[PDB]
RNA sequence: GUCUACGGCCAUACCACCCUGAACGCGCCCGAUCUCGUCUGAUCUCGGAAGCUAAGCAGGGUCGGGCCUGGUUAGUACUUGGAUGGGAGACCGCCUGGGAAUACCGGGUGCUGUAGGCUU
RNA sequence: GAGCAGAAGGGCAAAAGCUCGCUUGAUCUUGAUUUUCAGUACGAAUACAGACCGUGAAAGCGGGGCCUCACGAUCCUUCU
RNA sequence: GACCCCAGAAAAGGUGUUGGUUGAUAUAGACAGCAGGACGGUGGCCAUGGAAGUCGGAAUCCGCUAAGGAGUGUGUAACA
RNA sequence: CUCAACCUAUUCUCAAACUUUAAAUGGGUAAGAAGCCCGGCUCGCUGGCGUGGAGCCGGGCGUGGAAUGCGAGUGCCUAG
RNA sequence: CGGGGCGGACUGUCCCCAGUGCGCCCCGGGCGGGUCGCGCCG
């Protein structure tokens, strides 16, 4: 009953947010994407040559290829009761480079310079993160003020 | 004479018995779809890897 | 009133405004989209350009390449360092933007050591060059000619910026359309009368053109040509000693800084405690002159 | 005491001649012009039809041309000959501009002729001062700001001072 | 030729307002929302009561038009034409349909504007009534007469603001001598201290 | 302390009006022989340098509009999961976690990259 | 707040709209991919690669229409 | 009357009883009962066939007062 | 003097096929040894440049880089 | 919650009226955290 066309639903899903209609900015063309960088797929309906389908718009995927305008990108598509990962072509303009890669990336080398300094200066350090621990023992001061009393205020018909 | 139209109903649960699997992945993914002209330069870099040997193992040494 | 105001609080709500350099007029992002960005298999590889802005009195040349925090200009070079290099009046024209192409190039050039190699066309003569990369050495430097909003006819001066660094040197894509030799009708180009354009000849024609003719109006247009005692027979042979000096030394030397004393000359931003004790100081006298009745 | 780059100054004259339909006498209409200026005038068509006109949609009805510099400053003083220095109070814009019309041709100065009609035209002074010229320019084009502006009191203290002539109170 | 009230009570589908999708709409019965002395200047009429909903519900335009007309006339006959000023502060902006029965059956069962209701919330204000402050009782009965046309539940509330004004009315008046408040007819204009001086200069004179 | 050329983010940068602008610059400005475009050298293109900061431009101002960011609204609205909770229902309360948006009241009013100038 | 052939939605301002100039990338090819999907086909689409071209000063852009629709197996026939 | 689903009920009422909220009067004598007064201008004006407080339209006062509305109802053609 | 329309500042009430703002629940990806860091070699791709990119060859690094739980991977045939 | 000396800017009190920030130094009061801190009490 619904339709099959490639855009249907993708009303908001490829519209501009308020007020950032007009010329892409140059920077989203300066990125360099390289082979087996992890990316997420926006999806911008301001170009639409190398739009991504809507079923990829906010997934992540990593890049295989690099062509002169777009990238082919290994994204994870769920149908049914498989996984199977899809090779897509999208045009830059559509992607965008994922902070969750970069973010592990800078650890592991905060993780390998404190291993370095570590072993020669002579200490052990965790460098696992740990889960938010329960909260330690602590001693709260008054400070020579007594708490102050809450009570419930009654109810009344505010309008 | 009208029957059921569509249903995904009981679907998850036969989608989850034998578990919805991620896809393989493994070392050395294949090169199929990549760029041809950047693909037959990586087997001219291939081929002319033999060349070269003698200086890899003398600067190795 | 009788019309509903257009610009009301709702129009300035919703209102977006253009890119800051579309909003000054100096940028075309839609020339400059196609022109900057480098294909994506070619990763940091610069994409350099030759910006040639011509203003009322100056030319500029730069070499720049794109990057994400800003362009990189990697060599300038200006028509009012020509008076070091024989030619000291009449900048902003024909001539002056060859010699200032040619002396960006041959600044470049010297920068990555490339000037014996790739000499360019020393004897000028209109007709096209274009560099070829010699093998067993660095290649030719390629470059792509930015116009801007210039409006690119035959004759446009950024085309003389064009034929100075291509002479410098530089491999820069270009045809000979635009050139002040081509002919639209024949759809030939003449190769000589752009020589003399690049000699400045058609300004020496209007000179002897204004001397015969009205002295007086030949005072007023060339006044600055009287003075530096520059005549119509000696323009061409300064040109080229002009060219023989930007190719001996084009290196520029940065005239040294000035001590100088710190001055502000612009007034500084009003506190939010002056702008409330001004509300109050305007009150104040409102009320006052009230009472005076 | 004032600059000397505020002085007033006539940008464009913009003589135009609406004829109602197209044909031997707008081609006369264009010859009209052309006499009047030493330069060719360029015809207008119709944005749309109107059939309680007569007129069509892209049909030739009209003809103009724009004089600017000395020459404007002559064909101005010719038809201010016809309309002996009087114009009237609301014939100034609000923008500075001001125009007029007349209704023969001849008395413009220019020798009648049996084949051509009796044509009239408009005139439309475009009043500007230095620097009306950003507007207009490709790079860096702008605003001339609200001082620099023309008012319809400034047009008409022009006129006044200028060709001496009288504000009809109208 | 009417469906009881019962059938279109309860809020059950989507809004569904008159627009370029649902044409041929009949118009509302209801077409006047203020009675009374409307024009009456915003200090004549301090007391304000409300007739406020406690189900979320529909109300009928007919209902509307029933419950204003009953509050009208006892507001009439004891403060006078001029004593007093209503609003009613719904409009029926909902239509209901109608699948009318005399092809036969559900096939296509999908039906025609039948009539229109307004949306009440719980704790929203269905009638307003403002009056000078001896008439609060006849007020109360006004309203309580009223509550007698829809079918839910409602309460009889006097609202502290003064009339139909968002300001309490124990702050009203002297907020209008400080200036901070500005009469325009039936209401009032609240001028903040911020915006062009001129605005102020034009006050205190 | 500023400007120019090219920019990145694309209003904290926009809009309206007012004031000030030293030096370089940027402009306005002067002209149409050449190059080139016009109905019109207004625009564009070219050749200039008498004059001017009037305009653009820059900085500042306005109990300015907008925009940006906070408080409030408000633990409110809404909401995950729970009950053999209430109620004729409509709906509502509680438990367990999450948690807004106006109005209204404050603060702010471009940062910055490369190259090149001026500033006793 | 116009226009972009049409339904609607998205998108778009020295644009993608309007007017001119030159043109035929609406051409010849092999694969890959996306969409429906069984991950079959058709249709449509995306990114390339190899020719030959167009246009522009050039960077580039173009293998139809700004995007989402506008269409068709075996067998047989017909043309190249 | 009597236990999820669930197997029957609503608006609206009650001087049945129970609890709560807000307000008012009162030893300067509440409330309720019984018992006295309930007056003049003035049978106020405009209305009509007659409307005298009491079919109605507006007005809504003053004096004597402890108090008495130029009137809450019954009643009369109007009075009484 | 008055009523319309118009404009300005306010005011009541709304939207499945409206929207600046905008949740909760939800969807994707990452949380290393296929990783990190050093050297070198190949290329007909790219190219101012020993430039970029990719591939390849050696070497050194284990605190195995959140919690919790669980032994996994893979093929064929197949009924209802 | 503030006191002294120099530079800009504001006000319809302009007589050398009043008021507001900023940049450097000399004082004063209050609050919080580090301090081999140092003592005393538990
Ligand atoms: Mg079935
Ligand atoms: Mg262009
Ligand atoms: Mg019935
Ligand atoms: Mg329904
Ligand atoms: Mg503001
Ligand atoms: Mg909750
Ligand atoms: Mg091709
Ligand atoms: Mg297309």
């Amino acid at each position: 009953t619904n339709t099959k066309g490639k855009r249907r639903g993708t009303r908001y899903m490829f519209s501009r947010p308020f007020r950032k209609h007009g010329v892409v900015p140059l920077a989203t063309y300066m990125r360099i994407y390289k082979k087996g960088d992890i990316v997420d797929i926006k999806g911008m309906g301001t170009v639409q040559k190398g739009m991504p389908h809507k079923c990829y718009h906010g997934k992540t995927g990593r890049v295989y290829n690099v062509t002169q305008h777009a990238v082919g990108i290994v994204v994870n598509k769920q149908v049914k009761g498989k996984i199977l990962a899809k090779r897509i072509n999208v045009r830059i303009e559509h992607i965008k480079h994922s902070k969750s890669r970069d973010s592990f990336l800078k650890r592991v080398k905060e993780n390998d310079q404190k291993k370095k300094e570590a072993k020669e200066k002579g200490t052990w350090v965790q460098l696992k993160r740990q889960p938010a621990p329960p909260r330690e023992a602590h001693f709260v001061r008054t400070n020579g003020k007594e708490p102050e009393l809450l009570e419930p205020i009654p109810y009344e018909f505010m309008a | 004479a009208k029957s059921k139209n569509h249903t995904t109903h009981n679907q998850s649960r036969k989608w989850h018995r034998n578990g919805i699997k991620k896809p393989r992945s493994q070392r050395y993914e294949s090169l199929k779809g990549v760029d041809p002209k950047f693909l037959r330069n990586m087997r001219f870099a291939k081929k002319h890897n033999k060349k070269g040997l003698k200086k890899m193992q003398a600067n190795n040494a | 009133g009788f019309v509903k105001v257009v610009k009301n609080k709702a129009y300035f709500k919703r209102y977006q405004v253009k890119f800051r350099r579309r909003r000054e007029g100096k940028t075309d992002y839609y020339a400059r989209k196609r022109l900057v960005i480098q294909d994506k298999n070619k990763y940091n590889t610069p994409k350099y350009r030759m910006i040639v802005r011509v203003t009322n009195r100056d030319i500029i040349c730069q070499i720049a390449y794109a990057r994400i925090e800003g362009d990189m200009i990697v060599c300038a070079a200006y028509a009012h360092e020509l008076p070091k290099y024989g030619v000291k009046v009449g900048l902003t024209n024909y001539a002056a933007a060859y010699c200032t192409g040619l002396l960006l190039a041959r600044r470049l050039l010297n920068r990555f050591g490339m000037d014996k190699i790739y000499e360019g066309q020393v004897e000028v003569t209109g007709d096209e060059y274009n560099v070829e990369s010699i093998d067993g050495q660095p290649g030719a430097f390629t470059c792509y000619l930015d116009a801007g909003l210039a409006r690119t006819t035959t004759g446009n001066k950024v085309f003389g910026a064009l034929k100075g660094a291509v002479d410098g040197g530089l491999s820069i894509p270009h045809s000979t359309k635009r050139f002040p030799g081509y002919d639209s009708e024949s759809k030939e180009f003449n190769a000589e009368v752009h020589r003399k354009h690049i000699m400045g000849q058609n300004v020496a024609d209007y000179m002897r053109y204004l001397m015969e003719e009205d002295e007086d109006a030949y005072k007023k247009q060339f006044s600055q040509y009287i003075k530096n005692s520059v005549t119509p027979d000696m323009m061409e042979e300064m040109y080229k000693k002009a060219h023989a000096a930007i190719r001996e030394n084009p290196v520029y030397e940065k005239k040294p800084k000035k001590e100088v004393k710190k001055k502000r000359w612009n007034r500084p931003k009003m506190s939010l405690a002056q702008k409330k004790d001004r509300v109050a100081q305007k009150k104040a006298s409102f009320l006052r002159a009230q009472e005076r009745a | 005491k004032e600059n000397p780059m505020r002085e007033l100054r006539i940008r464009k004259l913009c003589l135009n001649i609406c004829v109602g339909e197209s044909g031997d006498r707008l081609t006369r209409a264009a010859k009209v012009l052309e006499q009047l200026t030493g330069q060719t005038p360029v015809f207008s068509k119709a944005r749309y039809t109107v059939r309680s006109f007569g007129i069509r949609r892209n049909e030739k009805i009209a003809v103009h041309c724009t004089v600017r510099g000395a020459k404007a400053e002559e064909i101005l003083e010719k038809g201010l000959k016809v309309r002996e220095y009087e114009l009237r109070k609301n014939n100034f814009s609000d923008t500075g501009n001001f125009g007029f019309g007349i209704q023969e041709h001849i008395d413009l100065g220019i020798k009648y002729d049996p084949s051509i009609g009796i044509y009239g035209l408009d005139f439309y002074v475009v009043l500007g001062r230095p620097g009306f010229s950003i507007a207009d320019k490709k790079r860096r084009t702008g605003c001339i700001g609200a001082k620099h502006r023309i008012s319809k009191e400034e047009a008409m203290r022009w006129f006044q001072q200028k060709y001496d002539g009288i504000i009809l109170p109208g | 030729g009417r469906r009881p009230a019962r059938c279109y009570r309860y809020c059950k589908n989507k809004p569904y307002p008159k627009s370029r999708f649902c044409r041929g709409v009949p118009d509302a019965k209801i077409r006047i929302f203020d009675l009374g002395r409307k024009k009456a200047k915003v200090d004549e009429f301090p007391l304000g009561g409300h007739m406020v909903s406690d189900e979320y519900e529909q109300l009928s335009s007919e209902a509307l038009e029933a419950a204003r007309i009953c509050a009208n006339k006892y507001m009439v006959k004891s403060c006078g034409r001029d004593g007093f000023h209503m609003r009613v502060r719904l409009h029926p902006f909902h239509v209901i349909r109608i699948n009318k029965m005399l092809q036969t059956g559900m096939r296509g069962a999908f039906g025609k504007p039948q009539g229109t209701v307004a949306r009440v919330h719980i704790g929203q204000v269905i009638m307003s009534i403002r009056t000078k402050l001896q008439n609060e009782e006849h007020v109360i009965e006004a309203l309580r007469r009223a509550k007698f046309k829809f079918p839910g539940r409602q309460k009889i509330h006097i609202s502290k603001k003064w009339g139909f004004t968002k300001f309490n009315a124990d702050e009203f008046e002297d907020m209008v001598a400080k200036k901070c408040l500005i009469p325009d007819g039936c209401g009032v204009k609240y001028v903040p201290s911020h915006g062009p001086l001129d605005k102020w200069r034009v006050l205190h004179s």
